[PDB]
This record gives structure tokens, C-alpha cells and sequence, in this order.
């Protein structure tokens, strides 16, 4: 079958959509 | 609730779907589907089976019982065919198994995939 | 050159230093 | 597809953390701990663990002596070290290592051989076909987005400071403090001991390090808020042990992390962490200390106390010339910023020349990292 | 009020208007358009597409990123492929061109204008 269909690497990447990555909520944290 | 456990079990969905699928169709020779991959493998005997149709070599007899212990033994006498067919399995346990913690089920049968190639 | 180098680069046409009479009393900063 | 991902593992003395290149957040996030067990096992068929790696070492620590690979920032165990990597590499993540470059973080100053051993265990048993290795304190740079400031990483092994002007690093700069989390840690139970709580065992140091992590906090006027815990009774809080035993933390909250800013209390004569961050400004050069004294930064986890914001500001203003701006900048996310800008290091496309290739490794051994790295 | 750059701003209050117009020409073979010269220029993007437009040779990938490290990036791909063509550049620099610096930027499409026709 391969590799590249076995094992789900992401082709997004989220980090370049960002604007800021200075701010970023990952919990609310209280 | 988190960023990091979304990005995990998201990416843990599609890998089960994958495994499952693969594991079917080595294992669509016997008369034996697993409809969960963590569900099934808790008893250990479907996995003894599906390591005795990819080696093609005889594996000990399951221990008949329901009780625990009995699965345990199950588990263990298949990760000790696994350790001895040379494969280094790291942070690997019978009772981790039995328990059904979803990364080392996964682990396993990646561990698995890559090694009896 | 498009349009003419002397059109796409301004160059001052008229000159400034002809009209002042004496440069001596010439202040830069008025302050 | 073409330009496969390259996955990033940042290893630090407390926590170990690994994910993608391209992904905001880290996809495995466990503690640095290696369990073995005390006792005889005595039922028969209940199967045999030789170590316990990760998160359920933590889950089963009666059973385990629990124990740490890094010690500050330097690696002691290496046989630890590979099961890490391993349990992280097929089981957290479960890719194939041969198929991917990998990124690692480091502390500033070390000893040279830790880098060598790693490029060594990396290249020789995972078959990684590219590897580098990188300052966590300017990745945190690059997680901040700015290309000027001050670097302050506060982790579990080490403190480190370093200023990067425009893109450049002042190496006669950098500062390397010993203090960290888990003398803290030592601290907090040390002085657990006055109101006759008493942790000993190595599996109680993680319900202590809990009680840290949840019930502290950094006063800003200590000595006021001395005189305050000793009037009342209002600064005190609950804590209920595994057990179901409940303590009172009370008075410890704020002395706990308050030895970050006077180590004298630890017995050592160094300066605090403000001082620190003042002297490392101050060895930089008369230009570019304005756009220093304005863009302090923090990191780490060790930085996640309450007020430790407000006290390094007014501290350092304090030591700073009354006319100038001092701003601490200091993200809710700190924690994975080493993290967070080591994966926009490995997005840019210039970034794809400096991996160190095998066959660099193959040419020159393990020193090659010496001069491709830093 | 500083006749010196008096005379220097009326210099380039029209040698802006100038290279706009000229620049806005050659970037309407594609469906792209700038309304200041400081502003979108910070980018990189425009640039790129410029000098696809004008060299009629292919540049490298811009990279897809909001942050100020990834705008260095794409004004350094062009810089450099600016650099492969024989151009001769002084003190120009990325950040620069991200920092917007006026007359920097009036050299630079000046030099482009210059050597390429
Ligand atoms: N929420 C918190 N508040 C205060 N201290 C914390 C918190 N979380 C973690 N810590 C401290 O930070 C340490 C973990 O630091 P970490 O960022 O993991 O360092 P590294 O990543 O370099 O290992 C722990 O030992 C703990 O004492």
C-alpha cells in the first residue's frame, strides 16, 4: 500500500495559516 | 477539550481505520473479522492467529478460560513469540494490552506492519 | 527608457539658484 | 508529493514533547521518566515489564523507582535516552524514523559530547537520513515573531539567557543559571517538612512537584506578603493527597518560587534571575540596549507562576534608568514555544540546505555537527 | 523645515507616481494591481509576479506564511534571483524592504527599471 497511505501525515500545516502564533489559546488556563 | 488531544486522536482515527482494514484483509483467510481493533484484541487469541498466518509457523495453544489471568497468558505467550522473531518491542506489556490502551494497541500493530514485511 | 529618461526621472527643470540674489544672508532652518 | 515532513522532538529534563513540522501544537506531549521495578512479582503468568517509559510510569509509580535520563540538561543515561526516543518514535507517533529529518533542541551551554552522542545515536541505530540540532531559547524567538530581543528560558533543567539583535547573536552575552524546576521542587519539600509533612520516596516527588504546579504563585512585595500570611489565616489552601489525606499548604505558596529571585536561599551565591537577565543586557553593546530593555521575552514552563511577570517588570525597572521602557512579554502558550517556533524552522524553504545530510556523516563522523549546527 | 529634504520630498511625491504608473502596466497581464508602492511591496508577493512577469522565467514557490520571517523569505528569493541576473545591488537588504525604507525602495524599482529595458 506504501508508507505515505499507511501512516496519516498531515499535507495542511497550520502554522502557516496563523497570523499571529504569539497568540494562541491552547486552553483557557484560567 | 484541548488542542494537542484533538490533533492526537484525530490523527489516531484514521490510523485505527487503516490498521483495521489491513489486519482484515490478512486475516479474511481464517474465519475471523474484528470489527474494533481494541474490543477484539483483548482477548489475545485473534492476534495469536493473525502472528501464525503472517510467519507461517506453528505458535503454541491458547490457554482455554474467561478469567483474567487466562488472557494475560494469552497476550504474553504472543508477545513472547514477537520478542523471540528477533523484533524489538519497547514499553510493551500483556496487562497494557488487556487494559486496551489505544496508543500501545497501535503501537503493536504498527510495530508489527513494519516488521513482518 | 520608456516615456523619455527625462520624463521618468525628474529632473528639476527650472533652476533656483538664478533667482536668489546672494547667497551670503541664505538660511537653511528658519529656527 | 516531494518535501516530506520533518518531525521535531524537543527533550527537555522534565517533559518530552513531539510533532510534525507543519502543525501548530505538538501531537505527543509525556514526562522524561524511566520505572523499574522494587518488588518480587508473585503471580505466576501475569506476564513480565522490564521498564515502564512514559505516562504510565506515572500511572504506576508505587511500584516503580522513579528515574530522570536528563539531569541538567545533560544527558547521564544514554540507554534511557533510546528507549525514550524509541517509545516516542513507535509508539506516540508511530512512523518510521528512516523516512524523516529530525529536528532537536538543546540548552546553550553544554558539554561538546552531548551533541556528538546524539548525532551518533540518531544517524546509527534510526537511520535518520537528515538530522539537526538547534538553541531552544532562539526557537523561542521564532515562536515570538520578532528578530530583536531577549531571550529568558526558565525549563527543568537549566535557566539561559540570550540576546539576538537584528538577526544577530551576541555570544558573550549568554547566561546559563542553574536553577530550575526541580530544585524547586527539592525547595518546596524541604520546607513541607516544617509543618510535618514529610516526602521521601522517589513517586511522592511527582505529588509534590503536583502541589507546585497548582497551589503556588510569585507575591510581588514577598516581605509584605509575609507580614500578611502571618497576620491571617486567608492565604492558606486545601490539597488532597492520592490517599485521600488533606494538607494545608498555608504560608509555602509564594516562598517556594520567591527563591528564583534570592538563590541564597538554596545555599547558592549566584544572583537571581532578574539580575541575570540585567547583566545580560548590560553586556551588549550601548546601541542596541533600548530595543533589548523593550522586548524581554519569557519561556518555558518554569515562567507559568502567577505575578512572575509583574515582579521581573518592576525588578528590572528598578535596575534599569528611570527613562526608558521596559516591557515583559509573556505568552499563555510559553510552554511549547520551544516547540512551536522549532516547527517554523523546519517550514522555511532556505532551511532545506543546512540539514545535516548522511553522507556529511558518513565523510566526517559525528563532529561535523560542530560546524554545521550554530 | 529642512530645504534639504524639502527638496527631496518633492523629488519622490512624483517619482512614486512614476514608477506606480509604469509598474501597474506590466502587472496587468495579471490579474494583480498595487494601490501604494510602500505598502504592497512589504509583502514580497507583487515582486515575485513582477519579475515573473518582466524576466519570463519561472521563481521559486512563495512560501504561504503571515509572519515577518516568512515576508523575509520571499523578498530574499526575489533579491536573489535579482542577484542571478547580473543586477548589482547596494546595501539593499530584506528587511529593508519589510521595514518599507522610501528610498531603498525607489532604487530598487529604479535599478529594475534600469537594466531591464
Ligand atoms: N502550570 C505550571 N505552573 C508552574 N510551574 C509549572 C507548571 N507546569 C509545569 N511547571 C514546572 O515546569 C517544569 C516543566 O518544564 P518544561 O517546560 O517541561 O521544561 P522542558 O520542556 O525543558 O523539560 C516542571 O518541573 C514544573 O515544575
Amino acid at each position: 500500500l506504501g508508507y505515505k497511505d499507511l501512516a496519516a501525515i498531515p499535507k495542511d500545516k497550520a502554522i502557516l495559516d496563523i497570523e499571529r502564533p504569539d497568540l494562541m489559546i491552547y486552553e483557557p488556563h484560567f | 477539550r484541548s488542542r494537542i488531544k484533538a490533533l492526537a486522536d484525530e490523527r489516531e482515527v484514521v490510523q485505527k481505520k487503516t490498521f483495521t482494514k489491513w489486519v482484515n484483509s490478512h486475516l479474511a483467510r481464517v474465519s475471523c473479522r474484528i470489527t474494533d481493533l481494541y474490543k477484539d484484541l483483548r482477548d489475545g487469541r485473534m492476534l495469536i492467529k493473525l502472528l501464525e498466518v503472517l510467519s507461517g509457523e506453528m505458535l503454541p495453544k491458547p490457554t482455554k478460560g474467561k478469567m483474567r489471568i487466562h488472557c494475560l497468558e494469552n497476550v504474553d505467550k504472543a508477545l513472547q513469540f514477537l520478542k523471540e522473531q528477533r523484533v524489538h518491542l519497547e514499553n510493551m506489556g500483556s496487562h497494557d494490552i488487556v487494559d486496551g490502551n489505544h496508543r500501545l494497541v497501535l503501537g503493536l500493530i504498527w510495530t508489527i506492519i513494519l516488521r513482518f514485511q | 527608457q520608456v516615456l523619455g529618461y527625462k520624463d521618468l526621472a525628474a529632473i528639476p527643470k527650472d533652476k533656483a539658484i538664478l533667482d536668489i540674489e546672494r547667497p551670503d544672508l541664505m538660511i537653511y532652518e528658519p529656527h | 508529493d516531494d518535501d516530506i515532513a520533518a518531525l521535531v522532538v524537543d527533550n527537555g529534563s522534565g517533559m518530552c514533547k513531539a510533532g510534525f513540522a507543519g502543525d501548530d501544537a505538538p501531537r505527543a506531549v509525556f514526562p522524561s521518566i524511566v520505572g523499574r521495578p522494587r518488588h518480587q512479582g508473585v503471580m505466576v503468568g501475569m506476564g513480565q515489564k522490564d521498564s515502564y517509559v512514559g505516562d504510565e510510569a506515572q500511572s504506576k509509580r508505587g511500584i516503580l523507582t522513579l528515574k530522570y535520563p536528563i539531569e541538567h540538561g545533560i544527558v547521564t543515561n544514554w540507554d534511557d535516552m533510546e528507549k525514550i526516543w524509541h517509545h516516542t518514535f513507535y509508539n506516540e507517533l508511530r512512523v518510521a524514523p528512516e523516512e524523516h529529518p529530525v529536528l532537536l533542541t538543546e540548552a546553550p551551554l553544554n558539554p561538546k559530547a552531548n551533541r556528538e552522542k546524539m548525532t551518533q545515536i540518531m544517524f546509527e541505530t534510526f537511520n535518520t537520513p537528515a538530522m539537526y540540532v538547534a538553541i531552544q531559547a532562539v526557537l523561542s524567538l521564532y515562536a515570538s515573531g520578532r528578530t530583536t530581543g531577549i531571550v529568558m528560558d526558565s525549563g527543568d533543567g537549566v535557566t539561559h539567557t540570550v540576546p539576538i539583535y537584528e538577526g544577530y547573536a551576541l555570544p558573550h552575552a549568554i547566561l546559563r543559571l542553574d536553577l530550575a524546576g526541580r530544585d524547586l521542587t527539592d525547595y518546596l519539600m524541604k520546607i513541607l517538612t516544617e509543618r510535618g509533612y514529610s516526602f521521601t520516596t522517589t513517586a511522592e516527588r511527582e505529588i509534590v512537584r503536583d502541589i507546585k504546579e497548582k497551589l503556588c504563585y510569585v507575591a510581588l512585595d514577598f516581605e509584605q506578603e509575609m507580614a500578611t500570611a502571618a497576620s491571617s489565616s486567608s492565604l492558606e489552601k486545601s490539597y488532597e493527597l492520592p490517599d485521600g489525606q488533606v494538607i494545608t499548604i498555608g504560608n509555602e505558596r509564594f516562598r517556594c518560587p520567591e527563591a528564583l529571585f534570592q538563590p541564597s536561599f538554596l545555599g547558592m551565591e549566584s544572583c537571581g534571575i532578574h539580575e541575570t537577565t540585567f547583566n545580560s543586557i548590560m553586556k551588549c553593546d550601548v546601541d542596541i540596549r533600548k530595543d533589548l530593555y523593550a522586548n524581554t521575552v519569557l519561556s518555558g514552563g518554569t515562567t507559568m507562576y502567577p505575578g512572575i511577570a509583574d515582579r521581573m517588570q518592576k525588578e528590572i525597572t528598578a535596575l534599569a534608568p528611570s527613562t526608558m521602557k521596559i516591557k515583559i512579554i509573556a505568552p499563555p502558550e510559553r510552554k511549547y514555544s520551544v516547540w512551536i517556533g522549532g516547527s517554523i524552522l523546519a517550514s522555511l524553504s532556505t532551511f532545506q540546505q543546512m540539514w545535516i545530510s548522511k553522507q556529511e556523516y558518513d565523510e566526517s563522523g559525528p563532529s561535523i555537527v560542530h560546524r554545521k549546527c550554530f
